[PDB]
DNA sequence: GGAAGTAGTTACGCCTGGTC
DNA sequence: AACTACTTCC
RNA sequence: GACCAGGCG
């Protein structure tokens, strides 16, 4: 849905780094090396990044009043 | 010549007499309609002279117990 | 009725249609001996 | 033959058009019915395939369409009448001047829950079939319409995930828009004896952090029903005067209108829709809605409308929260089931000396005696795509190969046969051995143990029999059968076999008459009990029998037949 | 709606109805088989109409 | 004289309910026992008041 | 797919893969107990 | 310790024991004191630890063994999967084995799916294979059709034409000649020449195609050697002994032709072995091809079940099968019968007899709520009144 | 006829079987850290279920207390039952005055508590041990929880398995239940007179890795199992070895010996022996006194040989032999030797011994135990190659005539037979390789060589070829006409073109294999619901035959009217229950007994 | 109190069923309009009641208490 | 003896929903 | 449907 | 209440 606020496995605040890593991906840059910028380094985290559905965008539309 | 006795399926068979029916039936306080029935057509009846309500006493080789005697009453 | 209806209906029910319903059924009879001579094998069911 | 399949490539004839031939018993069939399953395939001609490079960049760019490339003669559909002639090959370095036909993608052989398996040709058949069944239970995201459907039951996933490994198709379908399921980091060893037969060890600070966590909806309904001469029934908070009233703090969340508003914490047996409908007993009756016994929840959405006849209509959707807890079932792709054994703190966990702790752990005996090759690969798999930050492709047959994984986890600083070096959480020593440790795709299903629970000390019973009713939805009993009579007889349980099925059944007392064997009336108005068939008055006595077997006599009294009753003094 | 949703269903009465296809034998083609019990041999055919 | 499982069985569920309805406890029990324990108890000292009849 | 087979009788013939399936059934998906082999889903490749 | 007083002992404290018992006491006693010096208390010990070991395995009265027994053959064939097995070499036969296998027995069928037979032969002929294949030739009975290579009819001039394998007939020892004299006397007005290989028959009574080709079936399925419903024969070793094993069933038949050991012939047919070798060899072919079917699928399942249930099969005289027309519709009581299977015919011939239901079996008391003869429902209590605590 | 007659009707439904009162289901999740006559039962459960309690002069005080609870916390009551039959819901304004009103003789139904006992069910109920009686101990969460050896009897494996709870209501039902049916007894068959009840796959890989040659353990590690286990002790022995650091270490032969009878003493091969000469060597060391020296054992002490001496693991490894579904040697010993309450703690002390083992000395399996040298890949390759060859020479002799029939069968089934046999030939002879080539340290050959879990098949399609897939006996051969997929030459008879997959699991296959794999698959998992049908078919007909037969005071069995169908149970009157494996009395086993008591 | 010591059948005769009956029925209706059993019909109160509020006439009980009786 | 007919069965629970 | 077993016409 | 469908072990 919303990107989580931390990685499940250790706990990491992860939740402001997948805008970034999502738009440097699109621009074109190796995601391994913008994961390592970032400093996801423990694959756990990786994981939670690269594997997240926005999909909080695609229900946004209906509403319950 | 081949008696269906030297069969190894077939344990020897053997008619009671009287004293002996009476001692098997007080022993399990039975009457001859309690115990178990042989046709008195059967291949082993009719290879002894046993006739309609008569017992035979069966030596029936076990596996487990070695030897063990089986009763069948006559019936026609 | 149960000539023009109840046997071949996909041939038709008029009685224009019995002779196709002849001809088919005569296939039919020629394909069971067919299977009786062994010059064909038997129809799979579970063929698709 | 050769002029109708040359016709059809050429275009004048009609794609549904299949024709095949027989030379051992020399016929021509010729098929343009309807409900013909076929796949299609690539036409090889002289061991020169019809499709072309050309003809794919035309496809990638958009000029040409498939039903274009069917038009062209490039591509065939054949049934099985048409395949029958042909000679396939399966690989395009495969194909030679006999072969008939190429295969498009082999992969494509599977269905869709099938092709959700990554690496599904490691894996025994079973587990696949396990896998591929067990796809469609799973919690995620399935509808982005969720919120403003109303249906009976409903799970929400709330953060779905893309699986690490995952097929093309998977991606081609549109799975990946709907996902249902998370990675977890899965360590394969024994921990505890609380993984054995093949059960789950899981991680409390995984499960309080968002892992697997789930929402469960179900939505009620209540009609305002319009009955025969104006005798309506009214969506309003019931007077303690109407008959069958419930507590007046069933009513607590009510409003005067008759509905419950809606964020209001609602738990077993509170109403949703206070409902009175007309008498009928022999005060309005109350037919108020209101929450299964067992199920609670916080009321998500109240919407009314109007029937198809223009009476009323409510629903009321109630979303109850799911935190993972033991009992309820988690599966992987690969058919490896099981149910959570164990929730074991972050502290007790073993680590790894990367500082990779393990979501989920599984024993290893699961392993061998399912033979589920695949469920490793993938798990190398996921391990290599979080390293790198590229999923792995892990198609049916054109997937990354398992020695291509390997090498890359080589290269990438860790052991290529993915064991790692672990350290005992409870005592702080490294583990003797190298455990094997990877990301697996593990999804959790709809079987949760909230939703199985059942118990019944004493409730309600069907009129016919007097014996409980059935169902956990109506407070039923279990059923007590024939085998477990026959168990119960084979331990020489006499009492319990009574205790069992008389006394916690259908137990009641019956006078019979001594002289006749009938059954005896009592006359509650004149305080007398007497046999109408003989009229005896001396020779009654009570007897001790289950209602099923006072039933059976009644039906065997009907169609004529006497079931005389003989008694004994005990 | 869901754009994701695909259609080919009905909505009766309010619930969501699939129909399932059903696995039916080929109409008007005959099938010849062996009854192995009266060495009769048996062919049929299910015509439709 | 050697009880089968059967007549220990149902000694010991004879004792218990009779202890649940009155019947004095033969010997002395811990508080808070329940009758089958109580009648277990008093099985295993071997103070059994019922006596089975055999044919 | 469906059968119209009774899931109670041993289909043995009827609930087994046949090689015509290949790229018209998937080969895998079926449920477990009374309906193995008589309820089938459709090959992704497969056009009706 | 000298050896005669160690079966003196055995028959002194031993003698509450089976035969079996005493003679394996004996035997290990013997080896044991062959071995190491067994004193006269270690004897005497030993002796008692076997009678108390013996005693306290008792079964105990009131116990419900048919239950337990019908639950421990019932729940291995639920893992019973083997079922059809097929085994690659020179000479097998096939047989229905595993759960059609025990279904079969226990339903008591008349006849098995595949029937067959395993013939020894006596000393004269269980050293030699030549000298067995002449036997087993005595036994299969092979008719027109299957010496035949092919079949030919021609009906214009009522003439019906047999080829035939010179190879089958050199391994069937019939010849030619040997074959056309015994078809002469099995139908006569028939010209019967034989042509080299090929066999020609013109009846001369057949004045219609149909009788020619009724004469044909006639002549094809007449048996011209061995014994009427046995089929394919092999020959297998085991022991230095040379046996044989059938395609048909023939007990009384294979038991008379000479060079058959007649004291080991069996068959697979229950039915057969009580018709020609009485009751009690049909109980004991029950107990050991059960035994041997459970032990082909590795499943592990007590000797004493299996007695048990050929005893109560073969109770009434004669092989009856475990359903609804066997010992179960021999069942007294009516509930009981009625809650098995038929139900509406039981109840209704019950109330057209009058029969009485004594309520003294199990299921009975079950279904009206009364405690069952069985376990503790057989224990009876009694008790002194005055109770005084310690 | 319809209301009696059918499975829903009248007389199977409602009267040979009913839906009851005081019961409970949910899902079942494991817990070795109850003993195996114990069952977890959740809060919410023993809150709803009660148990009617008459109060007496013992527990008037623990009723009072538990009525005073009421029916919202857990140790409470629900209703209470004066003398007159009057019954009344325990609610807030009632507690106080129900509890002072308690008296004697009142009923109060009471929630359950530790101790009491309860049927518990898995129901596909085949056998007695179906239902056993379990000692109720409350947890938190809602789920039963059992313990891991007696999952066995019930068949159960924590996938989703629910079980039902009865809760007997009557003194005499609890008293039935709780000496007849409790899990302590039924350790033994009545099938076949061996052990049901013991340790599946964890316990028996513990074992193992506790036991085998080599195994050592730290002075903290010792303490810190044997207080896991339960083990009463408040002295180690002394220890076997000295670390380069003058550390103590303790075998795992020593710590198993912990907790065997003082007395116990038996030997016997096991599943790990492959040289059988050592095997013969210690039995030849054995036989010549019956007590060896034990450092003269330990000399030639060997894996494949358990030889325990007065309690003591002098040789030998922990396998399925030791405790185990069939065939455990040491526990059959100490249920028969020493009752069944030694049996009993004997099996919850060594399994979470050996669990404890397994768990902190890691046990795992990865794709590294599937893995074969470069030789061993070439022996199997060179193996299918000569397998198909000699496929191809039999195919090309039947077409030319060549082939002879085999007696019995035609010249197709003779050509099938002679293939059948090459291709199992093969795949044995490949398996083989695999076996010599993976040795005893990979963790996969472990589980399966101790019969913890898989058999060498499982490896072998794992690390090497599939082999030939078949249906009902017979090759593959459903599909189109003269072939089974239209990738293959029309009449094709070769082995890839009729299912023999020579891909392992490890290596893929390809989808022609897939196919043939799925087809295999396909069939056995149709097998097995027709077998399931069929024999509960059957076991429902032999019930109904045999349900009232039963031995009389007299020791002989009698139908209901009296007829005599046995004169002596199993024609010696032993129970197969309390047999030696189907024998009478183990004469051999007693005569050793007795000999070492004595002249020990 | 007695147990059953056995059960015999047999086929009921006309005299049984005509006294056995509690009452001979005729209209060949169940309720009435306003929801009351008809006399005489198959719902007959002299056969016993089912519906909560109603009273049997030949017993006097209650719905659940009633056990029923036969008519002809 | 056929040669058809006829009848009788075909595991045990459990859960969900939907329509009468 | 697919098995058995009777029954019952032949 | 009984009918259908889908699942679970
Ligand atoms: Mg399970
Ligand atoms: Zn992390
Ligand atoms: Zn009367
Ligand atoms: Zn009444």
């Amino acid at each position: 849905m919303i990107v989580p606020v931390r990685c499940f496995t250790c706990g990491k605040v992860i939740g402001d780094k997948y805008y970034e890593f999502k738009r440097r991906v699109e621009a074109g840059e190796d995601p391994e090396k913008v994961l390592d910028d970032l400093g996801l380094e423990r694959y756990c985290c990786r994981r939670m990044l690269l594997s997240h559905v926005e999909l909080i965008d695609d229900i946004m539309h209906y509403r319950v009043y | 010549e081949f008696s269906i006795f030297d069969h190894v399926l077939v344990p020897e068979h053997r008619v009671l007499s009287e004293e002996e029916k009476k001692a098997l039936l007080e022993k399990y306080k039975i009457t001859l309609a309690q115990l178990p029935q042989i046709k008195a057509s059967d291949p082993a009846v009719k290879a002894l002279g046993a006739k309609p309500g008569d017992v035979i006493e069966i030596k029936r080789k076990s596996p487990t117990a070695g030897v063990y005697y089986y009763y069948r009453v006559v019936v026609e | 009725y149960v000539i023009d209806n109840n046997l071949l209906p996909h041939m038709g029910v008029s009685p224009e249609d019995r002779i196709k319903k002849a001809y088919y059924l005569g296939m039919m009879a020629l394909k069971v001996i067919e299977l009786s001579l062994g010059r064909r094998p038997e129809d799979d069911k579970d063929h698709y | 033959v050769q002029r109708i399949r040359q016709d059809r490539r050429s275009g004048k004839i009609s794609d549904v058009i299949n024709v095949a031939y027989y030379e051992d018993v020399k016929e021509v069939y010729v098929n343009s019915d309807d409900g013909r399953v076929r796949r299609p395939l690539i036409i090889v001609e002289n061991g020169v395939p019809k499709l072309t490079k050309e003809h794919v960049q035309a496809v990638k760019e958009g000029r040409l369409k498939w039903s274009d490339l069917i038009k062209m003669g490039i591509i065939e559909y054949l049934d099985a009448e048409e395949e029958e002639n042909a000679y396939v090959a399966m690989w395009p370095w495969e194909v030679t001047e006999e072969h008939t036909h190429l295969e498009l993608m082999p992969a494509a052989i599977l269905g869709l829950p099938a092709s959700l398996v990554p690496y599904p040709e490691h894996n025994a058949a079973p587990r696949n079939t396990y896998g591929a069944g067990m796809a469609k239970q799973s919690l995620g995201l399935g509808w982005a319409n969720f919120r403003i459907r109303v249906d009976t039951r409903g799970h929400l996933l709330h953060y779905p995930q893309i699986p690490l490994v995952n097929s093309r198709i998977m991606k081609a379908v549109g799975y990946e828009d709907r996902p249902a399921g998370q990675n977890f980091v899965v360590a394969v060893l024994a921990y505890q004896g609380y993984n054995m037969e093949d059960a789950i060890i899981i991680n409390k600070a995984s499960i309080e952090r968002g892992l697997a966590r789930s929402t469960f909806f179900r939505t009620y309904e209540a009609e305002e029903k319009k009955y025969l001469g104006g005798q309506t029934d009214k969506f309003e908070i019931p007077d303690p005067t109407v008959r069958g009233y419930r507590g007046e703090k069933y009513y607590r969340n009510l409003d005067e209108d008759g509905l419950i508003f809606p964020e209001s914490k609602v738990e077993g047996k509170d109403v949703l829709v206070g409902r009175t409908s007309p008498p009928r007993f022999l005060e309005r009756r109350e037919t108020s809605v209101a929450v299964r016994p067992s199920e609670k929840g916080v009321v998500d959405k109240v919407i009314i409308t109007e029937t198809g006849d223009g009476t009323k209509l409510v629903k009321v959707t109630v979303r109850d929260l799911r935190i993972p807890e033991l009992g309820d079932k988690f599966a992987s792709r690969h058919g490896q089931k099981g149910v959570i054994g164990l929730i074991v703190p972050q502290e007790d966990m073993p680590w790894t000396e990367s500082g990779i702790v393990p979501d989920l752990i599984v024993n290893p005996h699961g392993i061998p005696s399912r033979m589920t090759v695949g469920q490793l690969i993938e798990a190398i798999g996921g391990k290599v795509a979080s390293l790198k930050g590229r999923r792995v492709d892990g198609t049916a047959f054109i997937g990354e190969p398992e020695e291509k994984l390997r090498k890359e986890l080589e290269e990438l600083g860790f052991k290529h046969t993915g064991r790692e070096i672990m350290y005992d959480g409870i005592t702080g020593k490294r583990l003797e051995a190298d455990i094997f440790i990877g990301v697996i795709y593990y999804q959790r299903l709809h079987h949760m143990v909230a939703d199985k629970i059942h118990a019944r000390s004493r409730g309600p019973v069907q009129v016919l029999t007097k014996q409980p009713t059935e169902g956990r939805a109506r407070e039923g009993g279990l059923r007590f059968g024939e085998m477990e009579r026959d168990v119960l007889v084979g331990h020489g349980a006499a009492m319990l076999l009574i205790e069992r099925l008389l006394e916690e059944s259908d137990k009641t007392e019956v006078w019979v008459c001594e002289n006749c064997g009938h059954i005896a009336l009592e006359d509650k108005r004149r305080r007398r009990v007497y046999c109408p068939v003989c009229g005896e008055e001396e020779r009654i006595s009570k007897v001790e029998m289950s209602y099923a077997f006072k039933l059976l006599l009644d039906e065997l009294k009907a169609m004529v037949i006497r079931p005389k009753l003989n008694l004994s003094e005990r | 709606e869901d754009p994701k949703d695909p259609g080919g269903y009905f909505i009766i009465n309010g619930s969501e109805r699939v129909i399932v296809s059903i696995e039916d034998i080929a109409p008007n083609r005959t099938l010849v088989e062996k009854d192995e019990r009266q060495e009769k041999y048996i062919a049929k055919v299910f015509s439709y109409r | 004289f050697k009880y089968t499982r059967f007549e220990k069985a149902r000694i010991i569920g004879a004792r218990a309910l009779q202890i649940s309805m009155g019947a004095p406890v033969l010997i002395d029990v811990p508080p808070g026992i329940t009758p089958l324990e109580a009648a277990i108890l008093e099985f295993e000292k071997g103070v059994i008041p019922i006596t089975v009849i055999r044919p | 797919v469906t059968s119209p087979l009774d899931r109670e009788q041993p289909h043995f013939e009827a609930r087994d893969l046949h090689g015509t399936h290949w790229g018209r059934i998937c080969p895998t998906e079926t449920p477990e107990g009374p309906n193995c082999g008589l309820v089938k889903n459709l090959a992704l490749m497969a056009q009706i | 310790v000298s050896l005669s007083t160690i079966k003196s002992l055995i028959e002194k404290k031993g003698a509450n024991l089976p035969e079996n018992v005493k003679s394996e006491l004996y035997e290990k006693l013997k080896k044991y004191n062959e071995k190491y010096k067994l004193t006269k208390a270690e004897i005497e010990a030993i002796i008692d630890d076997v009678v108390k070991e013996y005693e306290r395995a008792l079964v105990e009265p009131g116990e419900p063994v048919g239950t337990v027994a019908a639950q421990s053959i019932g729940e291995p064939s639920t893992q019973m999967t083997l079922n059809t097995f097929h085994y690659a070499g020179v000479a097998e036969i096939n047989v229905t084995l595993g759960l059609p296998r025990i279904i079969e027995i226990v339903d008591a069928r008349k006849n098995p799916s595949t029937p067959m037979m395993t013939v020894y032969l006596d000393e004269e002929h269980r050293y030699d294979r030549a000298k067995a294949e002449e036997v087993a030739r005595r036994i299969e009975g092979t008719t027109l059709e299957n010496l035949a290579r092919s079949t030919t009819l021609d009906l214009i001039n009522f003439e019906f034409i047999v080829e035939i394998d010179p190879e089958r007939l050199e391994r069937s020892g019939l010849t030619m000649e040997k074959v056309v004299k015994k078809l002469e006397s099995s139908f006569k007005s028939a010209e019967f020449e034989v042509d080299g290989y090929t066999l020609i028959v013109r009846p001369k009574k057949a004045d219609k195609i149909s009788d020619l080709r009724r004469f044909a079936e006639k002549i094809k399925k007449h048996r011209l050697k061995g014994l009427s419903g046995v089929g394919k024969t092999i020959v297998r070793k085991e022991g230095d002994e040379y046996v044989i094993y059938t395609e048909g069933s023939n007990f009384k038949q294979v038991l008379k032709v000479p060079g058959v050991d007649p004291t080991r012939t069996r068959t697979n047919n229950i039915h057969e072995i009580a018709e020609v070798l009485g009751i009690e060899a049909a109980r004991n072919a029950i107990i050991d091809e059960i035994v041997s079917t459970m032990q082909e699928q590795g499943l592990e399942v007590d000797i004493r079940h299996i007695m048990l249930v050929a005893d109560m099969m073969t109770l009434d005289g004669i092989v009856r099968p475990i359903g609804r027309h066997g010992v179960v519709g021999e069942k007294s009581s009516v509930l009981a019968r009625a809650a098995f299977e038929i139900t509406v015919q039981h109840l209704f011939e019950a109330a057209e007899k009058g029969e009485v239901d004594n309520l003294n079996g199990v299921i009975e008391n079950v279904l009206i709520g009364q405690p069952v003869p069985v376990g503790t429902g057989m224990v009876k209590l009694t008790m002194k009144l005055p109770l005084r605590p310690q | 006829a319809q209301r009696l007659k059918g499975k829903e009707g009248r007389f199977r439904g409602n009267l040979s079987g009913k839906r009851v009162n005081f019961s409970a289901r949910t899902v079942i999740s494991p817990d070795p850290m109850i003993s195996i006559n114990e069952v977890g039962v959740p809060v919410e459960v023993a809150m709803e279920l009660t148990v009617p309690e008459k109060v007496t002069e013992f527990n008037i005080e623990r009723l009072r207390k538990m009525v005073l609870n009421g029916p919202d916390k857990y140790p409470g009551a629900n209703y209470v039952i004066d003398p007159e039959g009057r019954r009344r819901r325990i609610m807030d304004s009632n507690k106080e005055t129900l509890a002072n009103q308690l008296d004697i003789g009142w009923t109060v139904e009471r929630h359950l508590m530790d101790g009491d006992i309860v049927l518990f069910n898995r129901q596909p109920s085949l056998h007695r041990m179906s239902i056993m009686a379990h000692r109720v101990r409350v947890m938190p969460y809602r789920t039963f929880r059992l313990n891991l050896a007696v999952c066995p009897p019930y068949n159960a494996d924590f996938d989703g398995d629910e079980m039902n709870l009865h809760v007997p209501q009557t003194e005499e039902a609890q008293a039935e239940a709780r000496i007849l049916m409790e899990v302590q007894n039924h350790i033994i068959s009545p099938r076949y007179g061996g052990p049901i009840i013991g340790g599946i796959q964890d316990h028996i890989s513990g074992g193992y890795l506790l036991t085998r040659e080599g195994a050592y353990f730290t002075r903290d590690e010792v303490e810190q199992m044997l207080m896991f286990a339960g083990v009463d002790i408040t002295e180690l022995p002394e220890p076997d070895k000295y670390d380069e650091n003058g550390n103590p270490l303790w075998s795992g032969k020593t710590i198993f010996s912990l907790l065997l009878p003082e007395d116990l003493t038996v030997w016997y091969r096991n599943k790990l022996c492959d040289e059988p000469e050592r095997c013969e060597a210690l039995e030849k060391l054995i036989e010549e006194k019956l007590m060896p020296d034990p450092e003269e054992v330990r000399k030639l002490a060997y894996d494949g040989f358990v030889y325990i001496q007065n309690g003591k693991l002098l040789s030998g490894a922990i396998d399925k032999k030791a405790y185990g579904r069939e065939d455990g040697i040491i526990l059959d010993l100490i249920v028969r030797e020493y009752g069944v309450e030694r049996a009993r703690q004997f099996l919850d002390q060594v399994t979470k011994l050996t669990i404890w083992v397994i768990t902190h000395k890691g046990f795992t399996t990865g794709i590294d135990d599937e893995d074969l040298p470069e030789e061993a890949r070439d022996r199997i390759r060179e193996i299918i190659r000569e397998a198909e060859e000699r496929v191809n020479k039999l195919i090309e002799a039947y077409k030319r005539g060549e082939l002879e029939p085999l007696p019995g069968k035609s010249l197709e089934d003779t050509l099938e037979s002679l293939i059948m046999a090459v291709l199992a030939e093969a795949r044995d002879n490949a398996g083989a390789v695999a076996e010599k080539y993976l040795g005893m340290d990979n963790h996969t050959v472990i589980m399966a060589k101790t019969g913890a879990r898989g058999k060498i098949l499982n490896i072998t399609q794992m690390a090497a070829l599939l082999g030939q897939q078949s249906i009902r006996g017979k090759r593959l051969y459903r599909g189109f006409r003269g072939r089974v997929l239209s990738h293959f030459k029309p009449g094709d008879l070769g082995a890839r073109a009729k299912g023999f997959v020579v891909n392992s699991y490890k290596s893929g296959l390809t989808p022609q294999e897939y196919f043939f794999h799925a087809m295999g698959g396909r069939e056995g998992l149709v097998d097995t619901a027709v077998r399931t049908a069929q024999s509960g078919y059957m076991q429902r007909r032999l019930i109904n035959a045999l349900q009232d037969l039963k031995v009389e005071y007299d020791g002989t069995v009698r139908s209901p009217e009296g007829i005599i169908v046995q004169f002596k149970y199993g024609e010696d009157g032993v129970d197969p229950m309390k047999s030696w494996r189907g024998k009478t009395v183990d004469v051999d086993r007693i005569i050793v007994r007795t000999l070492l008591k004595m002249r020990g | 109190k007695k147990v059953i010591g056995s059960i015999e059948f047999g086929i009921l005769s006309p005299q049984e069923i005509r006294k056995m009956s509690a009452v001979e029925v005729t209209v060949p209706d169940t309720y009435d309009d306003d929801g009351y059993p008809i006399e005489g019909g198959v719902m007959d109160k002299r056969m016993g009641v089912i519906d909560p509020g109603l009273r049997c006439e030949t017993c006097g009980g209650r719905a659940g208490e009633c056990p029923g009786h036969f008519g002809h």
